[PDB]
């Protein structure tokens, strides 16, 4: 497993991934995973201009997939994100609502799944209209790309290995440093 | 076969406005017609007696016996004695069971401790706690009210009261009310009333409230 | 003639570090010499007991039985039993305890107070209780330590456990140290040391201090009439 | 052909929480009538024996022993040694392991220093210490609890105890841990365990938070005019 920037790009707000925990589901885990509005990013700074219009928002489509594992069983061995609190955050509130939905058996970023899909945080700073072909993925998809261990594999060589590629077509030992 | 005749606590005097009394009994023959009984040295009329517990199976019968007793009369300590007669005993069980005297009252001081920051930091609970020391007699009744409401039995729990360490006549109480942290931020001023002897009245209060306890942060000096 | 068996309490093992298994017993005739041994799940003989009590004025002996076991045997659920062999008594009695089991583990929440204002300006003492809550089973062995020493137990007095009225399973305690408010103004740590099984290394700590807390003073005093216009 | 014994350190016996005994044989290759038996002083060797290595192309294997004991029984300096007889040494080697008594016990006097100002200022990353001293044995044990759960040991580095000039019979050891800065800033409190054996209850504990160190009193005074 070799986690790529998921570590920094999830923009969480401070009360989830903090330690204290949330009052009621209905308003605050709500206006708090919205509260990452913050997750638009991408194309606000640092996609703004480095790469095409297209690949900032297939990075969003990462990172809901990457949000939506966080609420149920990621990959990622860390006190805030897996083996985390903030996953306990949304069963201890649920389970205080008279079990009335298991956190994987609704609001399993499928009940909910809309959320804003970030789009807002791509509007606010981007600025750039979405395509609608492009405005499903940042929302649901029945394909979940398989638990996260050949999805973040997927975006390897999206980024991490093309480039590199495209450098190598564009010394020699920095070219055989890849 | 002897009657453990309980006096009525100062939890009961005060919660339920009257002084009900049992007389509870070590029992070798488990069943017997007659049923309990109370008199006094000035042999007035008994009081009536109802609701008497069942058989019990193990042949430790216990019974209750619940009469009404003015609280002038058991504030002067004069003594009470339970008559109960079976049919195995022709002899009654007379015992007499009065509140102690010869022991001084000290007046409670109640602290109310706000929760700890380290509870309200985690915003799901806040245990706000009223810390009743320095009263003489063992008994004493902490009860909660929150937002001039008072609260049910079940929301806090009262210490069983015992010895203070330092001062070994007094004794000391503890009763935690358990509040999400939401109620706790919207400042309800949650109040914890103790009910004992020597206080001038019986009851003192003290109200703690989400802005007691902070100190003045900023302090601005404006000098023209 | 009847016997008690004692198991060892979470505060007996800690607070000796060792497991005492003491078996006394009650209306028993007195007699010089009375033998008392416990039984293991093999059976193996116990280390010679000492330290029996005498005979008491009300002509009922007590035989206190005490034998050191590793906490492991203890821990992993194995039973023992208390048998009694006197001529007084008519008969051997076996009497068996094990540490109790199915009960879930929840990590107690030392929160610590300190003490109330009000209660400062009497000037006489000052309470620092610690408030060991939400931990299951109800066994709990809370201390106080000051600068690192442990304080004596005369000053600070434990309640026992009880039910918290939130939730069935979870129980609660205190734990308060009266001291005078000469040492507490200065600043004193005042350490709860909070011992519990379901802890990650069976303790806790949480320190207190004048200094604990006391939010940010901004003392903003700007002088601006200097401006005339 | 030397048997060299593996006495369980603190730091095992509190990890693995029970003290497990092992001997290793070292430059010798197994034998027929191998004999391996926990004996101390007292002689009742009635100790349990599991999973017996086998040999190594080195010569080296363990031929282990497991045993439990009670941590005092072994403070007490009970001596084990794991009797070995061999048919090329006829004579049976014998491999104590004990707490030397001559060694003191002073109590660690475990402080935690907060991140530096100038890390948090440049926003990136803060490396909090633990900093462990005044103890006389080498044998200390660092665990950091975060929210009240361990943390791996990959996050933190412990440095071995060193000696402490400054005090003869005393050591001392840090181990510095490192979190992100959106992580410091969130208030987490990270609390660092210290396993001792002089401790008076064994282990301490040392709380660092976001508002640990912090100014108790800011005193500005404005003072604007309007001439020079
Ligand atoms: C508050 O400011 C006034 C201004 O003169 C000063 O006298 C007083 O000592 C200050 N109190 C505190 C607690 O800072
Ligand atoms: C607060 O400020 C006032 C005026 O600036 C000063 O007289 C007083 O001593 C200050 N108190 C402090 C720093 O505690």
């Amino acid at each position: 497993v070799l986690i790529p920037p998921r570590r920094r790009q999830l923009c969480f707000s401070r009360i989830v991934r903090g330690p204290a925990n949330l009052r009621s589901l209905n308003e605050f885990k709500e206006e708090i995973l919205k509260g990452a509005q913050s997750e638009g990013k991408f194309l606000g700074n640092y996609y703004k201009e480095h790469k095409d219009k297209e690949k900032a928002l297939e990075a969003m489509k990462n990172s809901f997939y990457d949000y939506e594992d966080i609420i149920k069983g990621t990959d990622m061995l860390t006190n805030i994100e897996f083996k985390d609190i903030k996953i306990k955050l949304d069963r201890l509130l649920e389970k205080e609502t008279n079990n009335t939905k298991k956190a994987e058996d609704w609001w399993k970023t499928n009940k909910k799944s809309i959320w804003n899909a970030m789009l807002c945080g791509y509007k606010k700073s981007g600025n750039k209209i979405i395509d609608p072909s492009w405005c499903t993925i940042p929302t649901t998809e029945t394909p979940p790309q398989f638990l996260r261990w050949i999805k973040e594999w997927g975006t390897n060589v999206c980024i991490q290995k093309q480039e590199h590629k495209e450098y190598v077509k564009s010394c020699t030992s920095e070219i055989k440093k890849y | 076969i002897r009657v453990f005749a309980i006096p009525p606590s100062f939890a009961s005097i005060f919660l339920t406005k009257s002084t009900k009394l049992t007389c509870l009994v070590t029992d070798l023959t488990t069943y017997d017609s007659v049923t309990i009984s109370w008199t006094r040295q000035n042999g007035e009329a008994v009081k009536t007696h109802t609701n008497i517990s069942e058989s019990h199976p193990n042949a430790t019968f216990s019974a209750v016996g619940e009469a009404s007793i003015c609280e002038d009369d058991w504030n002067s300590g004069e003594r009470f004695t339970c008559t109960v007669t079976h049919t195995d005993l022709p002899s009654p069980l007379k015992q007499t069971i009065s509140r102690p005297k010869g022991v001084a009252l000290h007046r409670p001081d109640v602290y109310l401790l706000p929760p700890a920051r380290e509870q309200l930091n985690l915003r799901e609970s806040a245990t706000i706690t009223c810390l009743v020391t320095g009263f003489s007699p063992a008994d004493v009744f902490v009860q909660w009210m929150q937002r001039g409401q008072p609260l049910s039995p079940e929301k806090y729990v009262t210490s069983a009261p015992m010895p203070e360490p330092q001062a070994p006549g007094r004794y000391f109480a503890h009763s935690i009310l358990t509040v999400s942290e939401e109620e706790w931020n919207t400042g309800e001023t949650y109040t914890c009333v103790v009910a004992h002897e020597a206080l001038p009245n019986r009851v003192t209060e003290r109200t703690v409230d989400k802005s007691t306890g902070k100190p003045t942060l900023y302090n601005v000096s404006l000098v023209m």
